RNA sequence: AUAAACCGGGCUCCCUGUCGGUUGUAAUUGAUAAUGUUGAGAGUUCCCCGCGCCAGCGGGG
C-alpha cells in the first residue's frame, strides 16, 4: 500500500490581499526568476485549524499561547469537573516546568501548543502518582515507557498530530517531540504578478472638504497553486496507532479543507471567497510536489486558469511517464490513468476508500 | 554639454500644433517617431550621439505641457536653485508613495510616472538643474531625488 | 574499461531552505562572482545513507557516534547471543582505544562510523585469540595481513565504503581506515540568487513580534563520481557488476531525495528534472558550465539544461572523451548530440548504467 | 632550436579547498594588491607525480622518505631475484651514509627522493666491487668518471629530472645532484577572492546534540592560471643525453596533466574535477610567464573565466609586439600569429612535433 | 563638528514601529537611501553635511539590527574607554572567531552585512558611542583592532 | 673613481584524512479622492514633372 497522499490545488483569487507583512505588503516568493505571490504556509495551516469544517469534522483543535496564567484559568474551568484544582496547577507546572502561583503573570519560554485532552490525561497521572507517593522523577520514567498511549489523546488535538510540536522545557521537551505527519508548502502564483495599489481615504464628516494626503494597499489577484502531503504511517503513529481507515478519513477532510478554505486576510474588504478550480489527490511511495509545472511561468491567454491548468497536466504527463508512478491519483476540476472525478464529493470518497 | 535654457525657450516659443503632437507620445522613444522633435533639438546637438538619450528624456517632461515646468532662476546668494524633488514637495499635490515607486521603477517606466507628476504638480524649479539629473539619471540622481523630497516636506512642516 | 562513473543532476527547487547555518541563513557560495545557493554535500550524503529507498536496497545505515558507553549497551544487545559481555567490551575497547568500563560516559576521539557485522567479525578474531593466549600485539600484527577479510563487512555498511572513514585510536588505526569511493560536490544553483525573507509571526490564542526566515528557489547542479575499482576494493573485492548495481542506487538517490530541512513547511519535494550518467577514465564535473550564472528565459531550468548540454559538447570534443554516456531528462527540446543516449524513464538510464553502459 | 617550452594554463574550479595551511584555510597569496587563492607548486607537483596520466605514459616515480629501514626491506622484496640481500643493504648504506643494520628503525638525515632504477644500477656496480675486493672510496672514484651513466637511469625516474634533487649524504652527495629541468609557479587566481565559509556538524546517531558549535572549512572556487615552462636540453641532460624528441615527449605529457590533473584535497566532499578551459604553449629562447596580465586583477563580466582568456590573449598580444617574439605558439581553447587547435590532442602532437605540425 | 552618536542611538531607541520596520529591511548600506524614514531620522544629525554620509549610513545599518540588539552601557568612571566591539562580540559567547576572520578580510559594503549578521547574532553589550567612532573611521586599523581585542578577550574570559 | 672597486644566499618539500544545523510560528482589525471646465479657430503642404484660360487642375515622392 501507498504511504504518502499528495494533494495539489489550483485555486484562482480575485483582487485581494491574503497575506501580508509588518509592512502590510503582500508576500512574495520568486519561482523561475519572476516575482510570484505567496501565501505562507503557516496561514494556511491557522485558517484550516480555526475554520468551521475543522470544528465540525475534526474537532478540538489545540490552543497555542505563552500565557500560564491565562491557560491556568482556562484549564481550571475546563477540568474541574474532573479534577480538583492543586492536581491541575501541579501538572500544568510539571508540563511546562514554570512554577503555577496565584500570580497574574506566568509565561512560558514560548508559545506552544496545548492540547486540553492530553492535559486531563496527564492529570489523571499525575493523580495516581499523587495517591501513590510516587515521585515526579518515577512518574517520569513512568510515562516513557510507553508513549502512545500519550499519543492517542492527540485525536483531540489532530492539528498537533498533523503539523508537529516541539517542546523545549518540562516534562513535555522529553513526552510532547511531536514530529508532524502532514508537510505543506507556501502557496505561490503559477505566473508573474504586479500588485496593484489602492490609494484611499478616510472622509471626515465634520471636516468641510479639503486635500488630504491618501494611504496606500498593495492587492492583487492571482491563480495560487497549493501543495501538501500527508505520511500515513506518521499521521498513524502520531494518533496513537490508529488505523488506516482514521487517516485516510483526515486525510480527507485536508482535502476538503485545502481546497475550499481561504485566509480571512483583509477579506471584508476585498472577499476573495473563491473555491478550487482543480483539485488532484495522488497516492505515492516517496512525496512529490508538482510546482516545477510553473517554474517557467505560466503565460496568460484567455486567463491565467486554464494555462494553469494545462501545464499542470502536461508536467504530470512527464513526471509520471518518466519516473513511472505507478499509484492511485484522481482529479476533480470545474472544466471540461488519471480518473477524472465530476464532484468534489467523489473525490472525497475516492479518496477515503484508499483510491478504489 | 548641452544648452539647457536653449531648449527650454525654445520650446516656450514651439508653434502650437508641433508642440500637442509632441505631447502625445507616451514614451520617449516614441519622440523619434516625431519631425518637430527632430527639428527642435538639432540646435541643441541631438546629432552628436552621446547627448541623445539626455535629450530624449528633457524633452519628454517638458512634454507635460508647454508651461507645465516653471523656469525660476536661481537666488544669486544661494551655490543651486530649487531642485525637481524639492519642487514636487513644494508643490503639497505629490504624495511620497509615488516618488518612492519613481526611484524604484527600472528604466523607462521611471520617466512616464516623472511626467505623471510633472503635470501634476505643476513644479516651479531651476531647469538646466532638472537637466543635469536628466542627463546622467543614476541609481544616485534618483536616490537624490528622493531625498530632496523626503528633507523638504520635513523641513516645512 | 572504464573505471569512473560520473553522475551529473540538475533538480529546481520551489521556494525553500533545504540547508542552513548556526545563523538560520541559507548556505551560499560565490561561483563566477555571482552567489549561488549551496546545498553541502554532507547534507546530500546523510540524506541519502538515511532515506528509505537506501533501506531497502542496500541496507543499513551505519551507526555513527562518539559515545563508547551508548555503544556499548548497544552492542550488547544485538549482540549478547554470540558472544560473552567481555569479548564484545574488549573488541570495543581495542577497535576505540578507550577503556570500556561500566562508566556512565566512555567517549572516543571523534565521530567514527561503526558497522555491527565489522565489530561481530572482529569479536570473533578477538574470541580465537582469547582462545589461543595470544597477545594484542600479535593479534594486531595477524589481522594487518588480510585487510579484504575485514573490507568484506563492509558490505552491512555500505554508505563507509562510499564515503569513507578515519581513525586516530586503536587498532582501526591500522585497520578500519577505509578510502572513499564516492567523491561528491556541493549543490549549487546554476544561476544568481538573491534569498527572499518569510516575516513570520505566532498568534497567541489567550491575547491580542516578527521573526524572520530566508528562503529561495533554484535550479541546482549536483554531481558525483564514483571510483568502481575503490568501491569493489572497499567491500572486500566485490565484483564490477555489484559495484555498478550500488551506482545505480546512488543515480536514483541523488535524482530523487531531498534533504530533510524546513520541509515540513516548505515541502520543495521536487524531483530531478535533468539526470546524466557517463562513464570515463578521469572523473569530471560539469560545474563549469554555469561558471557563467545562467541567466533566465523562460525559466531558469530550460537555460541551464540547454548551457549544460552545450558545455558537455564542447568539452567531449576538445578532450576527446570516448565514454558510455547517457541522459534522461523531462523536458523535450533539443538535448546532447548523437553519442549520448537518450533515455525515456530512468528506470531505462539504471538499466543501462547496470549493463555497463552497453544497454 | 629553441631551448625552452612555455605552458599556461587557465582552469577554472567550482567551489572546493585544493590546498590549505597550518590552520587549514585556503591558501592565498597577494598579487596586484589584491588577494588571490592560491595552489602551492610543490602540490602541482605530486598531483602530476601521483598521478594515473603519470603512471601509464611516464613510468615509476621517485619514493620520497627518510625511513631506511622500510625503504630496506622494499628494495630487499623488489630486487631480491637480482641481487644478494647485503648488496642491496650494503647500497643502501653507501648511498644513505648510514649502516644498514637488521634494526627495525633507521633514520635518513632527510626526507629524499629514491629512483628504484638508479639503486638497482648502483646494485650492479656495488656487486663489480665486491668481487674485486675494492673499497668503497675508490668505487666513488671510478663511479665520478661517467655521470651520465647514472643520470640515463632518471628514464625510470623522470619526475626527478623535471624537478630535481639534493643531496647531503653518502655518494649521493657526489653522484646525485639534479637541477630541475622544470620551473612551475603556484596556481594563483586571476581575481580577487573572499572566500566562503562552510559550517558543518556531525550528527550522532546516539544522542540527539543540541547547542552545539559548529565546525569551519574555508572554500572558494576560482580561475587558476597556471604556469611552468621546461627546459629542453637539461631535460636531455638530466636523461643521460636523451634526444630532443624524447624531451618533447615528457614535455607534451607536462601539457596534458597540466591542463587536466587536480590536486586531491578535499575532492571528495568539493568534487572539483574541472578540466582546464585555456592550454597555450609557447617555445622561446627565454622562459616568460604570462602572470602579468592578471596584475590588475580581472573584474568580472558574465564570469571570471571568459575575461581572464581575454586579459590574456591581450598581454599576450602586447608582450608579442613589445619584445618581438616570433616563435611556435599553439592555442587550445573551449571557448568561441597563434595557432588555434580545436582539440588538446592536436596540441600535445604539434608540441610532439617541435611546433610545426 | 563630530556626529552625535548617543543622540542617533536613543533616537533608534524610540522611532515608531513602523519606520523601524521600514529601515530594517535594507540589506546593504547604501540601500538606506532609497528609504523615506532613513532621512527623517538622519536629518537631525548632520546628513545634509556630506563629510557624515558615509559614517550614517553605516551607524545606522548596524543599528538596523534590531532595535534593541546593541544595548548601550556606559563606561566605568575609573577607566578611559567602555567595551569596544570586539570585546562584546567576544563576551557574547555565541560568536566563533572565524567568523571575525572572514570580517576584516572581506570587500567594501559585504563587510557590513556581516557585521550586522554578527550583531543580530550577539546582541553585544558595548560602549556605542565608541562602535560608532570606529564605524566612523573604519579602515585597515580598526578591523585590526577588532579583531585584537577579540582574540586577546576569548583569551583571558 | 668614495672602508671603495670586482661581488647570487643558494639547491630539496601534499597539510592531509572523517562531519544534516536540526525541530516549532495568521501580521491582524478600520478608511469617498472628492468639488469646478467649448478645443475653439484656422484653406501653408516641403520637393520633381506635365497641363493651363495663370483662376488653378493633375501625375509622381
Amino acid at each position: 500500500m501507498s504511504n504518502f497522499i499528495n494533494i495539489h490545488v489550483l485555486i484562482s483569487h480575485s483582487p485581494s490581499c491574503l497575506n501580508r507583512d509588518d509592512m502590510n505588503m503582500q508576500k512574495d516568493a520568486i519561482f523561475g526568476g519572476k516575482r510570484r505571490v505567496r501565501i505562507s504556509s503557516q496561514s494556511l495551516k491557522r485558517a484550516m485549524r480555526k475554520s468551521g469544517y475543522y470544528a465540525q469534522n475534526i474537532g478540538e483543535s489545540s490552543l497555542r499561547t505563552i500565557h500560564l496564567a491565562q491557560l491556568r484559568d482556562v484549564l481550571r474551568q475546563k477540568l474541574g469537573e474532573r479534577f480538583d484544582q492543586k492536581i491541575i496547577d501541579k501538572t500544568l507546572a510539571l508540563l511546562s516546568g514554570k512554577s503555577v502561583d496565584e500570580a497574574e503573570k506566568i509565561s512560558a519560554d514560548a508559545v506552544t501548543p496545548w492540547v486540553v485532552g492530553e492535559i486531563a490525561w496527564f492529570c489523571e497521572q499525575v493523580a495516581k502518582a499523587e495517591a501513590d507517593n510516587l515521585d515526579d522523577k518515577k512518574l517520569l520514567k513512568v510515562l516513557k515507557e510507553d508513549i502512545a498511549a500519550i499519543r492517542v489523546n492527540l485525536q483531540q488535538g489532530v492539528d498537533i498530530a498533523l503539523s508537529g510540536r516541539m517542546a523545549t522545557s518540562g516534562m513535555m521537551t522529553e513526552l510532547g517531540k511531536v514530529d508532524g505527519a502532514m508537510s505543506i508548502a507556501h502557496a505561490i502564483t503559477t505566473h508573474q504578478v504586479d500588485s496593484d495599489i489602492d490609494w484611499f481615504t478616510a472622509v471626515d464628516d465634520l471636516q468641510e472638504q479639503g486635500s488630504a494626503h491618501l494611504g496606500t494597499q498593495e492587492f492583487s489577484s492571482g491563480v495560487f497553486y497549493r501543495y501538501a502531503n500527508i505520511n500515513l504511517a506518521q499521521l498513524q503513529e502520531n494518533l496513537g496507532g490508529a488505523s488506516r481507515e482514521q487517516a485516510l478519513e483526515i486525510a480527507t477532510h485536508v482535502v476538503h479543507m485545502l481546497a475550499t478554505e481561504v485566509p480571512g486576510a483583509k477579506q471584508r474588504t476585498y472577499a476573495a471567497f473563491n473555491p478550487a478550480d482543480m483539485v488532484m489527490v495522488n497516492f505515492s511511495d516517496m512525496p512529490l510536489s508538482m510546482a516545477n509545472a510553473f517554474e517557467k511561468a505560466v503565460k496568460a491567454k484567455d486567463g491565467f486558469l486554464q494555462p494553469s491548468i494545462q501545464a499542470f497536466n502536461q508536467y504530470w504527463d512527464r513526471v509520471a511517464n518518466g519516473y513511472g508512478l505507478n499509484g492511485a491519483a484522481a482529479q476533480f476540476s470545474l472544466s471540461d490513468q488519471v480518473k477524472q472525478m465530476p464532484t468534489l464529493e467523489q473525490l472525497k470518497s475516492w479518496v477515503r476508500n484508499n483510491g478504489e | 554639454e548641452i544648452d539647457a535654457m536653449a531648449l527650454y525657450r525654445a520650446w516656450q516659443q514651439l508653434d502650437n500644433g508641433s508642440c500637442a503632437q509632441i505631447r502625445r507620445v507616451s514614451e520617449p522613444d516614441e519622440l523619434r517617431d516625431i519631425p518637430a522633435f527632430y527639428r527642435l533639438v538639432q540646435p541643441f546637438g541631438w546629432e552628436n550621439p552621446r547627448h541623445q538619450q539626455a535629450l530624449l528624456r528633457m524633452v519628454f517632461c517638458l512634454s507635460a505641457g508647454k508651461n507645465v515646468i516653471r523656469h525660476q532662476d536661481k537666488k544669486s546668494e544661494q551655490t543651486t536653485g530649487i531642485s525637481l524633488g524639492r519642487a514636487l514637495a513644494n508643490s503639497g499635490r505629490i504624495n511620497e508613495r509615488r516618488i518612492f515607486q519613481l526611484i524604484r521603477a527600472d528604466r523607462t517606466a521611471d520617466m512616464v510616472q516623472l511626467r505623471r507628476l510633472l503635470t501634476h504638480a505643476e513644479p516651479v524649479l531651476d531647469w538646466p538643474l532638472m537637466a543635469r539629473m536628466l542627463t546622467w539619471w543614476g541609481k544616485r540622481e534618483r536616490q537624490q531625488l528622493l531625498e530632496d523630497f523626503v528633507l523638504t516636506t520635513n523641513k516645512n512642516a
